[PDB]
């Protein structure tokens, strides 16, 4: 899965 | 209204460090992340890193660990990037851009900060007035031998804006040369003082050259 | 790891349909990418978010001619009427969090050249050395080149019919509106300047040649 966690 | 205002052009000597600044306007700084990108030499972009302004959380491109240092200060809504031990490779346009904490989109970008890395002699331009050559007349301005970029050229300090064309600078042996032209009516000049104004921030100089008839 | 792949250059007859390819590393075939538009001395522009279902979500300022589709590991930017203004570098971006670390990766960019466009031929503005510069026994001749498209030019200088290579500095084109501008300077001594009957700025653009000359008299 793609994760955007900033 | 959403605006990212970046610091001005900076001349960094090799082996030194530079601080570039990105100030946010018309949005809540802590609600978004600030990301930094380098303009590649021929075409393309190179991601440097991101700062989470509320947490101080930084991620970097592997290549910029130990080179870049991202900081953000909630008070003044401003983000800063420090680049260290700079070489000519670090000479480039660096951009700040805004993104959500949930998506990859860099939706609003800054104007860019142009960094020049060189040991070259800071030199203030020599400005020459160019009279018409041989109802209307094209006057000109020569800006010879200046380092670094940028300069700012206006005519009558921005008062004479109509019919101005300021052409790209040439580079030769760490000295830049540039010219500008302006077409005015026979009734404006030589009856009125027309000046080519050249401000060079790195030399703290400003020269106003009156174009004078032959 | 996460790698976006594009061809460097693509050309499209003005008015035709353009389809640009940004292929994703096979391990990440389901990822959501962004399109960006890079034009000269301007900050990069956000174009769209493009998901795997072909769903697109274009940014402010973007015309309908811009569309988006997906075909597996291939993300596509479609421009229906390729206009002169669409001429730009198109770059795709992708984000992922490996471990707890956020990365963003750009592709190499696709420089799009719109073909079949009608040309604009340069007009020339030449300046002799100032009296002031001549007093230092130096003479800069100035050639200002306006209103050309495409960008590509070659500048030469002549001293009475004979080429001169030394002291010639020529700029790169830059964009002013829909066309381009450039500059060439010829660096002489005040003697060389006074000792010839003419000097000539010669610009060559798309098969055409433009020349404006100066005399010390
Ligand atoms: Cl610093
Ligand atoms: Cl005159
Ligand atoms: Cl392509
Ligand atoms: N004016
Ligand atoms: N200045």
């Amino acid at each position: 899965v793609q994760i955007f966690n900033k | 209204q959403v605006q990212l205002q970046q610091s001005g052009a900076a001349l960094v000597r090799p082996g030194t460090s530079v601080k570039v600044s990105c100030r946010a306007s018309e949005y809540a700084f802590t609600n978004y992340v600030i990301e930094w990108v380098k303009q590649r030499p021929g075409q393309g972009l190179e991601w440097i890193g991101v700062i989470n302004p509320g947490s101080g959380g930084t991620n970097y491109n592997e290549k910029f660990k130990g080179k870049a240092t991202l900081i953000a200060d909630k008070s003044s809504s401003t983000a800063y990037m420090q680049l260290s031990s700079l070489t000519s490779d670090d000479s480039a346009v660096y951009f700040c851009a805004r993104s959500t904490y949930y998506s990859g989109a860099l939706d609003y970008w800054g104007q860019g900060t142009s960094v020049t890395v060189s040991s070259a002699k800071t030199t203030a331009p020599s400005v020459y007035p160019l009279a018409p050559v041989c109802s209307s007349v094209t006057l000109g301005c020569l800006v010879k031998g200046y380092f670094p970029e940028p300069v700012t050229l206006t005519w009558n300090s921005g008062s004479l804006s109509s019919g101005v064309h300021t052409f790209p600078a040439v580079l030769q042996s760490d000295l830049y040369t540039l010219s500008s032209s302006v077409t005015v009516t026979s009734s404006t000049w030589p009856s009125q003082s027309i000046t080519c104004n050249v401000a060079h921030p790195a030399s703290s100089t400003k020269v106003d050259k009156k174009i004078e008839p032959r | 790891q996460l790698v976006l792949t594009q061809s460097s250059s693509a050309s499209f007859s003005l008015g035709a349909s353009a389809k640009l390819t940004c292929t994703l590393s096979s391990q990440h075939s389901t990822y959501t990418i962004e399109w960006y538009q890079q034009q000269p001395l301007k900050p990069p522009k956000y174009v769209m978010e493009l998901k795997k279902d072909g769903s697109h979500s274009t940014g402010d300022g973007i015309p309908d001619r811009f569309s988006g589709s997906s075909s597996g590991a291939d993300r596509y930017l479609s421009i229906s009427n390729i206009q002169p203004e669409d001429e730009a570098i198109y770059i795709c971006g992708v984000g992922d969090t490996i471990k707890e670390q956020f990365v963003y990766v750009f592709g190499g960019g696709t420089k799009v050249t719109v073909l079949g466009q009608p040309k604009s031929t340069p007009t020339l503005t030449v300046f002799p050395p100032s009296s002031e510069e001549l007093k230092e026994n130096k003479a800069t001749l100035v050639c200002l080149i306006s209103n050309f498209s495409p960008s590509g030019v070659t500048v030469a200088w002549k001293a009475n019919g004979t080429p001169i290579t030394q002291g010639v500095d020529t700029s790169n084109p830059t964009k002013e509106g829909n066309k381009f501008m450039a500059s060439s300077f010829l660096h002489l001594t005040s003697d060389q300047w006074r000792s010839h009957n003419s000097f000539t700025c010669q610009v060559t653009h798309e098969g055409d040649t433009v020349e404006k000359s100066l005399s010390p008299a």
